[PDB]
């Protein structure tokens, strides 16, 4: 593992997806920033302490929420603005251009998209509003804005099999929303009861679509099936403070990854989550870890000391 | 001599991703021809099954298709590669020749021919050097000539040429008999190098300095090097294990000049003494002749570890009293 | 085909060799009549081919022969390996009228050519006639 | 993987799989067809959709090739042949899902089982009753899921006594895709094969002897890898049989019995295959299914006993 | 093997009139089905086959085992660069069985960390003994003795000893270093345990045991002669050689040394004491009668038979005989009869039992075993694979594919159909027919999955497969993506209509490039066509040009028709006479409907059309 500094602070990390059937491992990552007068999304390349190019970089407006690839080239982000937008890669001349936006995607005056989550062609958001909306490219509308769906700050969203999708809120609840449904109540809500603990980030398991795990800002990991009643199934004790990402590896779930505020970054090994060994993998003086995307042997992550952390080699 | 070179890369191929097709091997296409059609139909067969699996088969048809444009080239490109490295092996085997013939057949003097035989000499360095372990097929008609030259040897500077390449070519020598490379008929030619270079070059500062210096290569490599020569005794071949055992000969002896010996030590924890005093039964049915040529260098490397006092310590533990009894030579 | 692949078309393979003429003419190639000829077509005059034209008839004629020669050099293996016997099964097992028109004696295309001295001094004299497909 | 309620009011007579192993359909004598969905994230079974389609008790139905679309035929006491397919515009449990495409009434005496012939013949279909005459059934044009067609008529049993309750019919097709056009059939006692003839006319190629009351099941095995065919039978008389059929009184079919079993002791109501003719199963009175292997000689072996 | 249905719901009681329970064997192993034909027993039970192997861990096991049958490349076969193909040979197979090993190692493993039934394990394990063993004696020195290759040997006997029970466990260590009624460390239990470790090379441990009491204590003090026996004895079991055959035949030349010596000497010590160090350096030196004496199992014997006496195989005939003379061999586990097969020379017979205890490493392993040629195909005769006729592994391995098809887990039928594929036995047609007829069950989902398929319809050239699992595919947008021959008709006279009724599809007919590069038939054509024409329609010379396409295309071809005469009647030389002509000549429901829609009779009005169009050209 290696650090190396980008003189913002780095909100998020996402790899590029690596294209059908290739055999390299994961090499190009997407950051976003905030807290700076002039946040950007920055495209980097590791080389074969690492050696990082930046390829492009595009001014963002707001803090970087929330970022997603959609596709090899397409790039979505949430603003503090309620923006969202698909940033488009053109790899020929290393640019960055917008591709499509929808400026109110959240609003109350301006509130922001807390959330995105893609399955090309439909992209879904969540914002402080507590709108919802499905969004599909090309389309200038929503697809569907499920208005006023929670009273709560939503934080997070996750789809479970599409149109159905699962929220998390400031206190604490799972709700299940589907695009066809009337109204504007859950379909489900799950939650822990006694304090009702903000709940930060979510995550799908990859293979089993009713399993989800959160994060909370008590620091703990929680994990839930939402056919197992409306408890969680697991509740551990983890971090000092907010955890702000949880993600399972997407192809070996056996293996989760979770990072919080009081700047730890945190590979967790059942190696089952239904139904365990912890390595703190960044060093002991690190602020907040905003982030991090965990692609096959690769990891990257964003701190707030403007530092991004690379490993390409996690089991090696 | 411009056809040896390197820079071309015949031997590596880059080898491209082949996300598709990896585990079709070259088996039944193989006189070094790789058939096309024997992988021409076993693709044909998967593409077929992969068809009839009905999953992505009109999208996916277009990489098997330049998969196996690709596989064609591949195989074409493999050939030619081993046509040209097998008429570079010919052409290197008559030049090799054509350099005995003309090197033993010459009652011109060798004062004059010095000139061409540095050239030469210079010519080689850099092949052997890039052939020192790549290859066991170059390295035998370019080990010998330099066997042969060795034996059938303003002059300040002359010299000084010479003895410098003499020091550079038993570097690699060494450094081959250390990996074990090449096949035993190719490792007894160093052997004969490193034999005449340690018992005339070394055998007066000039003299000191070379001596010192040239136990420092020997000591670099340690036990490895030595293991290797140890094992090349009393084995299959007939030569190989001759060479080697008079090669001891010329280490220990040489070392000595430099009371005790690091090569003499070494030898008594590969275990190399035990095994030599336990060959010394039966010896009478061992003893012109190959075998007797043999033996004669066996006793003889004994007698040499006698003449030191170290020596007797891990001698005299041998029960060397009893192996020569039982062979009734006496 | 038989030995992998189903017995499905197997049966199109029969049938393309059994109604195929190359067994018919190949079996004709056996006999001396065929080759008697042939050789006294190759046989003419020296001063003929000189004074004729490079278009003349004579000139085609013997490359056609020489170029029908060489096919049935080439094709006599493959002929006696795999038509002969599957010819004759099937004249065994169904009920077929032929009249056989080779001589067994004949066990190759060279016992019929072997008797032939001229044929060679003939071949070696034609090379100084310019003509480069003969030739 | 708990029991579930069929919705069924009547005695359920036939369950059947689709081609993925993730749909079944259900027929009663309430008269009614249910189709149950295997949902993915929950893997519980859990109704389709339900409806009334015949007049009387609703005894065979099947499931045709997927390269078809989504097709289910039903074969009732009301003398009748039924053929349905989904609408995938429609709600689950609406009871409107499955459209009538035609109905068969050529039959004059109740109908006891249907199959679909092998996808590599096109939409065909088969079906016996009282009337002891076996119907062959064609969708000339795939395109026209109505055009049905009556391919061929064939009496397989010759005088059946208007006496009898104890009735029973069962058919079978071979599934080989590699292998002439033929299928298996019992009536009663008997147990017959029919072939297609070089004329495109069936012919009775075969019989399997030995079955010393009444045959409640049959079915043709896959035969992937064989190069013969097997088809078993579950008798009245307590054994379940299996039959080595091969090809090399008119007949062009070798007929071998390779096994006999009476582990159940009392009748074998239920034979069934593999989808790779690996294993074969079987049940019966004694309230217990057993799973059968092939031996390395040929023989089968009873590999487990569920209960 | 009984199993019970549903261990909740028994839909059965009493003989209470036999009931008629009926069983369907579904498409997916895990997923059968059970019912009764009978009064107020309306239920269905879903049961999936007795002893199946769903877990991820076990596809895991697959896919590594798949590998090592892969990589065995020509190795995988036997046959019957000269001297060394053998030599080469057995080492790559003798590899290759190790490498199974392992796979079953981690798997076993795996199924002890995840699980809710530890048997599995237990099975697994047992299966990896006997396998060690089976290595351990015909896959390392390839019919030659130990000395052919100490090193290895001795180290796959040690490893094999040392994992096929779990005694002496750390759990009996201390079960006597807390046992009193006597001094010390003195009893026959402190020796026994001592012994039990040196006959299973357990050296280190040894040691450790005799520095944890009296080395230094008792014997330094009270005996100063037996201290030096004891000690320098500890000193060559630091020592026991594993490279030379040589430094063993010194080694025991000390230890016999050593035990002469000792033997008759200095007796300072009790009379047990004296004795409990001799035995100790009797075991050490060979003694026959000792290294039985100290042995619990027939295997301790036997290991220490090789490890101190003489190793050589040639004994080991004599060894196994005296061992079993010893303690006979313990029925409660089912490796030890399986490991005496083994070292007894019987090897056969045991792929059936395998087979009872994981298909999977049954076939592979009969795989292997046919590799190294410890099994062949005597069979000498019928177009098919799946039978005696060629091997019991090509057998063996064919089922298992089989098997593999209805498990349902598409990450397995690539192992499926390459396992019948690589199949070093059968017709290529055979094999061509045999996956004509699996591949249409493979579970595909995504793109890919459809996309390997084909591949493999490709590969084999199943053309009539393709076009079936394609036709179950195209089973608008649809429609679309599709664009048999009735079919193809069909979606060009609604293209037609479509374009008489008048976005991205139609502009790629006439990501962009990609789906040119895709498209890159006759009803595409047309449909092609009609947007040109209705192109330049949205666009005098240029109309009369569309009108004279849609007139060509109407001869090509009711509805058309129809429509372009409406087209005729909204636009009001001798070529657009001669067209209408052609038109007046060709002159149905449906088209009275759409002729009443564009209103909002019909020949009549296309006659009083031609008739102004003739009027037209005559005063041109």
């Amino acid at each position: 593992i290696y650090a190396k500094f980008v003189s913002q602070k780095i909100s998020k990390t996402r790899w590029r997806p690596l294209p059908p059937g290739s055999l390299q491992t994961a090499e190009t990552f997407a950051t976003g920033s905030w807290d700076n007068e002039e946040n950007y999304i920055s495209l980097w390349s590791i080389g074969d302490e690492g050696d990082h190019q930046l390829l492009c970089d595009i001014r963002h407006h707001g803090d970087v929420m929330d970022l997603q690839f959609f596709d090899q080239e397409r790039i979505v982000a949430a603003s503090s603005t309620g923006c969202v937008t698909v940033f488009l890669h053109h790899p020929n001349n290393q640019t960055l251009s917008v591709n499509q936006q929808w400026t109110t995607a959240h609003y109350h005056s301006s509130a922001p998209c807390t959330g995105v989550v893609c399955n090309n062609p439909e992209i879904v958001t969540v914002g402080e509003d507590g709108r919802i909306n499905l969004f599909r490219a090309d389309h200038k509308e929503a697809v569907r804005t499920i208005d006023n769906a929670d009273s709560s700050t939503l934080h997070a969203v996750t789809f479970l099999r599409t149109p159905e999708i699962l929220t998390v809120n400031s206190i604490g609840q799972l709700k299940i929303w589907d695009f066809r449904q009337q109204g504007n109540e859950p379909s489900q809500i799950l939650s822990l009861t006694g304090d009702r603990v903000p709940l930060h980030c979510v995550d799908r398991h990859p293979n089993q679509q009713h399993v989800v795990a959160t994060g909370g800002q008590d620091g703990m990991l929680s994990i839930w099936d939402v056919r197992q009643g409306t408890m969680p199934v697991s509740l551990l004790k983890a971090h000092e403070a907010e955890m702000w990402e949880v993600h399972f590896h997407p192809s070996n779930p056996e293996h989760l990854f979770t990072c919080s505020e009081d700047g730890s970054l945190w590979h967790w090994d059942a190696s089952s989550w239904l139904s365990i060994e912890i390595t703190s993998l960044l060093p002991s003086r690190s602020l907040s870890v905003n982030t991090l995307d965990v692609l096959g042997p690769c990891l990257v992550c964003g701190t707030d000391a403007e530092a991004i952390y690379v490993t390409r080699h996690l089991f090696s | 001599f411009d056809f040896i070179n390197t820079d071309y890369k015949w031997e590596e191929i880059p080898s491209p991703h082949f996300t598709y097709l990896k585990d079709l091997d070259l088996g039944p296409c193989i006189g070094v021809h790789y058939d096309i059609r024997k992988a021409q139909e076993i693709l044909a067969l998967k593409r077929k099954e992969y068809e009839h699996s009905q999953l992505a088969t009109p999208e996916f048809l277009e990489t098997v298709e330049l998969e196996e444009k690709v596989l064609i080239e591949w195989l074409t490109v493999r050939n030619r590669a081993n046509l040209l490295l097998t008429a570079r092996l010919n052409l290197l085997q008559a030049w090799a020749n054509l350099l005995l013939v003309m090197i033993e057949s010459n009652d011109f003097k060798s004062t004059p021919k010095m000139a061409f035989l540095l050239q030469a000499l210079q010519a080689i360095l850099p092949t052997l050097e890039a052939f020192s372990s790549l290859k066991s097929d170059e390295a035998f008609e370019l080990a010998r000539v330099a066997k042969v030259l060795l034996w059938k040897l303003e002059q300040f500077t002359v010299g000084n040429l010479i003895g410098d390449k003499l020091f550079q070519l038993f570097q690699l020598c060494l450094s081959a008999i250390s990996q074990c490379s090449g096949t035993p008929e190719l490792r007894s030619l160093y052997y004969s190098i490193c034999y005449r270079y340690l018992t005339a070059v070394v055998d007066t500062r000039s003299v000191t300095n070379a001596r010192a210096r040239t136990l420092k290569a020997i000591t670099l490599y340690g036990d490895r090097l030595l293991n290797v020569i140890c094992d090349d005794a009393y084995g299959s071949d007939t030569t190989c294990q001759t060479a080697a055992m008079i090669l001891l000969n010329a280490l220990v002896h040489t070392s000595r000049a430099s009371v005790d010996c690091p090569i003499i030590d070494a030898l008594n924890r590969l275990n190399f003494i035990g095994v030599l005093v336990d060959s010394l039964k039966e010896i009478l049915n061992e003893w012109a002749s190959p075998s007797q040529q043999y033996t004669s260098a066996k006793l003889a490397l004994l007698l040499q570890l006698c003449q030191t006092r170290q020596g007797a310590k891990y001698v005299l533990q041998a029960n060397l009293f009893r192996a020569l009894e039982q062979s009734g030579v006496f | 085909n038989i030995s992998i692949d189903d017995a499905m078309a197997a049966t199109n393979l029969a049938t393309y060799v059994r109604l195929h003429p190359f067994s018919r003419v190949m079996e004709w190639l056996f006999n001396e009549k065929v080759i008697t000829s042939l050789i006294n077509t190759i046989h003419q005059d020296p001063i003929s081919l000189g004074s004729a034209s490079p278009d003349s008839p004579l000139v085609v004629s013997i490359l056609r022969a020489i170029q029908v020669m060489i096919k049935a050099l080439e094709l006599q293996e493959t002929y006696l390996h795999l038509v002969r016997p599957e010819v004759l099964r099937y004249q065994g097992e169904a009920g077929v009228r032929r009249k056989p028109v080779a001589n067994a004696a004949y066990s190759a295309f060279e016992d019929g050519i072997l008797s032939h001295l001229s044929l060679v001094v003939d071949l070696g004299k034609y090379c100084n006639l310019g003509h480069a497909e003969l030739t | 993987m708990q029991p579930f309620d069929s919705g069924h009011d009547d005695l359920v007579h036939d369950v059947v799989y689709d081609f993925y192993g993730r749909h079944v359909a259900t027929c009663s004598s309430d008269q009614h067809i249910k189709v149950f969905k295997l949902d993915k994230d929950t893997s519980n079974w859990e109704l389709s959709d339900s409806w009334r389609a015949h007049d009387s008790s609703i005894v065979a139905i099947d499931w045709a090739s997927p390269e078809y679309g989504r097709i289910i035929a039903s074969a009732s006491y009301d003398k009748t042949v039924k053929l349905w397919e989904e609408d995938p515009d429609q709600e689950e449990c609406s009871g409107r899902r499955w459209n009538k495409l035609c109905t068969l009434n050529d039959s004059k005496g109740s109908l006891y089982s249907v199959k679909f012939a092998p996808a590599h013949l096109g939409l065909k279909l088969a079906c016996l009753g009282n009337d002891g005459i076996l119907r062959l059934y064609d969708a000339l044009e795939p395109s026209d899921l109505r055009s049905w067609t009556l391919t061929s008529e064939m009496k397989v049993l010759s005088i059946p006594p208007a006496n009898h309750l104890q009735s029973d019919f069962c058919l079978s097709w071979c599934p080989s895709r590699f292998s002439p056009e033929k299928l298996a059939v019992s009536a009663l006692e008997q147990a017959i094969i029919y072939q297609r003839g070089k004329d495109g006319k069936l012919h009775v190629a075969a019989k399997l002897p030995g079955h010393k009351s009444l045959i409640r099941s049959i079915s043709w095995a896959p035969s992937i890898g064989r190069w013969y065919q097997l088809i078993a039978t579950g008798c009245k008389d307590g054994r379940i049989r299996i039959f080595k059929i091969t090809e090399k009184l008119q007949s062009n079919l070798q007929v071998e019995l390779l096994s006999e079993h009476d582990d159940h002791n009392g009748e074998v109501w239920s034979v069934s295959w593999n989808l790779t003719g690996t294993i074969l199963s079987s049940a019966g009175d004694d309230g217990k299914v057993r799973l059968w292997k092939a031996t390395y000689s040929n023989e089968f072996k009873c590999m487990s006993v569920i209960t | 093997i009984l199993v019970p249905m549903t261990v909740n719901d028994q839909p059965i009681e009493k003989n209470g009139d036999k009931m008629p329970l009926k069983f369907k064997l579904g498409p997916l192993s895990y997923q059968n089905m059970a019912f009764i034909t009978a009064k107020d027993k309306y239920k269905l039970y879903p049961v999936r086959i007795p002893r199946l192997d769903t877990s991820k861990e076990f596809s895991a096991y697959v896919s590594g085992l798949f590998e090592i049958y892969r990589d065995l490349g020509d190795d995988r076969v036997f046959n019957v660069v000269n001297s060394n193909f053998a030599k080469e040979h057995n080492a790559t197979v003798n590899l290759a069985m190790e490498a199974i090993l392992n796979e079953l190692e981690v798997f076993i493993g795996r199924v002890k960390d995840q699980d809710g039934r530890v048997n599995r394990f237990y099975e697994l394990e047992e299966s990896l003994t006997v396998l060690n063993c089976l290595r351990t004696m015909y896959f390392i020195l390839d019919g030659q003795d130990v000395e052919e290759n100490r090193s290895e040997f001795i180290e796959s006997l040690l490893n094999w000893i040392n994992r096929s029970d779990g005694e002496p466990d750390e759990e009996y260590i201390e079960q006597v270093f807390s046992v009193a009624g006597k001094k010390v460390f003195e009893t026959q239990y402190f020796w026994k345990l001592l012994n039990q470790l040196v006959l299973r090379g357990l050296l280190s441990q040894a040691i450790g045991c005799i520095e944890r009491s009296d080395l230094l204590p008792y014997l330094s003090d009270t005996c100063a002669v037996s201290f030096d026996a004891v000690s320098d004895s500890i000193e060559l079991l630091k020592q026991y050689p594993k490279d030379s055959s040589s430094t063993f035949r010194e080694w025991k030349n000390l230890v016999l040394k050593l035990s002469q010596a000792f033997g008759s000497s200095a007796t300072d010590i009790s009379g047990e004491l004296r004795d409990y160090i001799e035995d100790f350096l009797l075991v050490i030196g060979g003694n026959q009668r000792k290294i039985l004496q100290y042995s619990r199992t027939w295997y301790e014997s036997f290991c220490g038979f090789l490890l101190y006496y003489i190793p050589s195989l040639e004994l080991s005939a004599e060894y196994l005989q005296m061992s079993l003379e010893a303690n006979v061999v313990d029925i409660t586990n089912d490796w030890e009869q399986p490991c005496v097969d083994i070292i007894s020379g019987k090897i056969h017979s045991i792929l059936p039992v395998m087979e009872s205890l994981d298909s999977c490493t049954a076939a592979f392993t009969a795989m292997i075993c046919e590799a190294k040629g410890l099994i062949e195909n005597i069979f000498e005769g019928l177009e098919d694979l799946f039978s005696y006729r060629n091997g019991m592994a090509s057998y063996m391995l064919n089922s298992f594919a089989f098997e593999l098809c209805s498990l349902g887990d598409k990450e397995l039928w690539p192992v499926a159909i390459g396992l019948i594929a690589l199949s070093a036995t059968g017709t290529r047609s055979a094999k061509k027919m045999v996956i004509a007829e699996l591949l249409p069950h493979y579970p595909f989902v995504t793109n890919d999955d459809i996309e390997w398929m084909l591949s493999i319809c490709v590969e084999w050239r199943l053309p009539e497969i393709a076009k079936e699992i394609y036709t179950t595919l195209g089973n608008i947008e649809s429609i679309a993506n599709f664009s048999l021959v009735k079919s193809y008709s069909w979606l060009l006279f609604e293209a037609s209509c479509m374009e008489g009724q008048k976005v991205l599809n139609a502009i790629v007919s006439k990501d962009d490039v990609i789906i040119p590069q895709d498209i890159l038939v006759t009803n595409s054509m047309r449909q092609t066509l009609a947007p040109y024409a209705v192109l330049s329609q949205f666009y005098d010379r240029e109309d009369w040009g569309q009108a004279l396409r849609l007139l060509l295309l109407l001869i090509e071809f009711h509805y058309l028709v129809l429509l372009v005469a409406k087209f005729l009647y909204p636009i009001f030389e001798d070529s657009v006479a001669t067209v209408i002509e052609v038109i007046e000549t060709k002159w149905s429901n449906l088209y009275e409907t759409i002729i009443e829609a564009d209103k909002s009779a019909t020949l009549l009005k296309n006659l009083r059309k031609k008739l102004n169009f003739k009027l037209c050209q005559a005063f041109m």
